[PDB]
């Protein structure tokens, strides 16, 4: 993959101060067509990742224009010239230009419609199956790519694979490629991810993210826990 | 005799090439002895390269302009026989290296092309004193001549090869050459031979896919003019180098230029418009649909799930005609133009769905779906359309939105006269006036199996009865333009070929 290192971690910024998160890519990011495919994703405490700077240098609708991006090459940045309890949380720096998506480590910030609804949490065992649903209403179900995001604890988000509806084709990640299952049923518009052969690291947040059209998560699931251990 | 167009790459391809119909391009050891007349100019940048056969150099390329013996940077290089560089310039530049040709003159070599004739670094012309420059002019060039100004056939000088289709005085008609003959480089052959093709020009090409497109009516492969966009085989969303695409993004976009024959099946998407980021691709300008404006077939399913909002109908398969379900959504469907925001359908050409069904819901504004009767387009009895949620039937013809009353019950595409399957009166190619021009109208047509055909320009409307019977000019009953025995021509033939190219007067 590409190491997304960040030059902060846990950084706790003061409010109403101009925070800085630096991140750099162990390969440039920049694709053949030109764009330069790096989001910041906040994640706040016990809520599910949501999209600030849709590109290096741009912005989400629904974010205020407090928060900015800037950088090129391998080094980019994100600023916040104004910070507020909302901009509390964990920074993402996101590169989509390299096939598989890679986050950064996560610079946790602290002081110092279309909706897709998940499953419930669940607790299995090593070496069994867990079926994670993501039932998707408000849009047209089979016209955007299902992406199944991962978050193990104790570690920056991992991606996992996508699913698109209307033709069912998967692309699983090179570390689940023989390991989970994602399938989908249109008629009902619900994509499940069945991963098969538990273990003890896989551990995790299983959020149903929404590929939008030039940014890659732009909806999310509320996130399916699924501790497993012995 | 050898027809040719790295160094050893054309060593190896220039070992006989006995007359080449490119340009000697020898770039950068004595492979070559006998290049007696190159159809072109010759490249040549080397000290001991004979180049001794080398008699004409024809220009028909150049490097830069008039550069006909283009040379840089060989005093063991007689090109003695290189004494006429037709219909070009000499330019025999920075010859530091080369002897004994400072001494003889550089221009007797050209002809009428001293102005474009600039050479820096009686008399012999190339090393050793056994060669001499051979004055021949202070129809041959250069020195029943060995080479010709224009085409040797066999052994004779001709400016021009015999026609392939010579007019025959006998049947009142322009007709075919019995002793027609290709003008293959420089000399006249009576069948096109080396596998080539028969050029709009009669020259013999082995590549005329350029504007054109290749055709075999006869023996010989011959290459026609390429009829609005011609056949090219091309690959589709599934099939190919878009095996796992899903739609026509801003990526396999242009990759659709000029696709005519699509061999998959199209998906325009919702994701090809909004973009993709996963797939690494731009957001569809609306504009770059008319790419596909060139498509003539789909061996698959067209499945249309977005269209821009600007656009009330399907302009860019206005000439979409075939639908062939080889590979269909669902199973069931070939056409699924689905909840798009067209006013009219649009596909004023679709004629022929083979295998699937058509499902054509969503569109909340589109009424003409419904009214086209789909039996004629279906080409299996397996096969039911599925128009259902669209504009309302009762609203749409209270508000009008019903297409031209000159229209067979047949059904209709959209309002204007052009989209519709068929049409009450006759029909002037894509539209169908009220009536042909027999007897008003400025393209004065007439009619065929219920179709316009304009009358050949030439020939004069008739005011008094029809204008003409049939097309061509042979058929036009009324001609105040000159005609040619008991047919009508633009003038009379003068300047034509007979029994020997003979200037046939024939009448006043
Ligand atoms: C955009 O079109 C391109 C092809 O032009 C598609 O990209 C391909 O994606 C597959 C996997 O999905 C790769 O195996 C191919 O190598 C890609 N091709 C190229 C040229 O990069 C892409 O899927 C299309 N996007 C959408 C949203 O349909
Ligand atoms: C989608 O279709 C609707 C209905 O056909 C379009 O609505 C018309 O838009 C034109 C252009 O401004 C107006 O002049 C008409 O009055 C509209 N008709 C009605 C009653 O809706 C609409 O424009 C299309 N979508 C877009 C955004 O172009
Ligand atoms: C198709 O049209 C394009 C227009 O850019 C042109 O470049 C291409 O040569 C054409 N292909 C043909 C005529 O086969
Ligand atoms: C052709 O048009 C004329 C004039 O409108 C009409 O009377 C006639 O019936 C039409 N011919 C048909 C429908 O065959």
């Amino acid at each position: 993959d590409i190491v997304m290192t960040q030059s902060p971690l846990s950084l706790p910024v003061t409010p109403g101060e101009p925070a800085s998160i630096s991140c750099r890519s162990s390969q440039n990011i920049v694709h053949n067509n030109g764009i330069t495919y790096l989001e910041w994703y906040l994640q706040k405490p016990g809520q599910s990742p949501q999209l600030l700077i849709y590109k290096v240098s741009d912005r989400f609708s629904g974010v205020p224009d407090r928060f900015s991006g800037s950088g090129s090459g391998t080094d980019f940045t994100l600023k916040i010239s104004r910070v507020e309890a909302e901009d509390v949380g964990v920074y993402y720096c996101f590169q989509g230009s390299h096939i598989p998506p890679t986050f950064g480590q996560g610079t946790k910030v602290e002081i110092k419609q279309v909706q897709l609804v998940q499953s419930g949490a669940e607790v299995k065992k090593p070496g069994a199956s867990v079926k994670v649903s993501c039932k998707a209403s408000g849009y047209t179900f089979t016209s955007y790519w299902m992406h199944w995001v991962r978050q193990a604890p104790g570690q920056g988000l991992e991606w996992m694979g996508n699913i698109w509806p209307g033709s069912g084709g998967t692309n699983y990640a090179e570390k689940f490629k023989n390991r989970v299952t994602m399938t989908r049923d249109t008629s009902i518009s619900t994509a499940y991810m069945e991963l098969s052969r538990l273990r003890s690291d896989d551990t995790a947040v299983y959020y149903c993210a929404r590929s939008g059209g030039p940014y890659f998560f732009d909806y999310w699931g509320q996130g399916t826990l699924v501790t497993v251990s012995s | 005799k050898k027809v040719c167009q790295h160094f050893l790459s054309l060593q190896r391809m220039f070992n006989n090439c006995e007359v080449v119909l490119g340009n000697l391009e020898i770039t950068y050891l004595s492979f070559l002895k006998t290049i007696q007349e190159v159809a072109g100019y010759v490249l040549i940048a080397l000290e001991r390269i004979p180049l001794e056969n080398l008699q004409i150099i024809r220009g028909n390329m150049y490097y830069e302009n008039s550069y006909a013996l283009a040379v840089l940077s060989l005093k063991e290089l007689p090109m003695r026989n290189l004494q006429e560089i037709l219909h070009g310039a000499v330019r025999f530049s920075n010859n530091p290296a080369l002897c004994n040709v400072e001494s003889i003159q550089w221009r007797d070599i050209v002809s009428s092309d001293f102005l474009s004739n600039m050479s820096m670094d009686g008399s012999c012309w190339g090393a050793g004193e056994e060669n001499c420059q051979k004055l021949t002019k202070i129809q041959c060039a250069a020195g029943d001549c060995l080479v010709c100004r224009k085409f040797r056939d066999e052994a004779t000088c001709k400016d021009t090869c015999p026609p392939l289709m010579l007019y025959n005085p006998t049947t009142y008609q322009m007709d075919v050459n019995p002793e027609g003959k290709y003008s293959f480089g420089a000399t006249c052959v009576k069948k096109c031979p080396r596998n080539y093709v028969v050029t709009d020009h009669g020259s013999c090409v082995r590549a005329c896919g350029a504007d054109s497109y290749e055709m075999e009516e006869d023996g010989v492969r011959k290459c026609k003019k390429c009829e609005g966009p011609c056949r090219k085989v091309c690959n589709g969303i599934g099939i190919g180098e878009f095996k796992d695409s899903l739609s026509i993004n801003a990526t396999n976009i242009k990759h659709f230029k000029n696709c005519t024959s699509i061999s998959g099946d199209l998906h325009i998407l919702p994701v090809a418009f909004r973009g993709d980021s996963f797939t690494h691709t731009p957001p569809l300008d609306p504009q770059e649909l008319d790419i596909l404006k060139t498509v003539k077939e789909i061996t698959g399913f067209l499945l249309i799930q977005a269209w821009p909002e600007n656009r009330t109908d399907l302009h860019a398969f206005e000439n979409l005609e075939i639908i062939r379900g080889r590979t269909k959504q669902h199973g069931q469907f070939s056409l699924a133009v689905v909840s798009l925001n067209i006013t009219s359908l649009g596909l004023r050409s679709l004629k022929e769905i083979s295998d699937g069904d058509v499902i054509i819901s969503g569109n909340k504004n589109l009424c003409y779906a419904n009214t086209i009767n789909w039996k004629k387009l279906f080409g299996t009895s397996g096969q039911k359309t599925k128009i259902i949620s669209n504009r309302g039937e009762n609203s749409c013809k209270a508000t009008g939105q019903v297409c031209h009353a000159l229209c067979s019950p047949e059904g209709c595409w959209g309002p204007e006269p052009r989209d519709c399957v068929s049409c009450r009166n006759v029909s002037r190619g894509r539209e169908c006036v009220d009536k042909c021009n027999l007897l008003e109208g400025e393209p004065r047509e007439f009619v065929e199996n219920s179709e316009c055909i304009q009358c050949h320009p030439e020939c004069l409307p008739q005011a008094m009865n029809i204008t003409c019977t049939g097309r061509g000019p042979d058929n036009c009953i009324q001609c105040a333009h000159y005609i040619d025995g008991p047919h009508c021509v633009k003038t009379c033939p003068a300047g034509v070929m007979g029994e020997n190219n003979t200037l046939v007067w024939k009448y006043a």
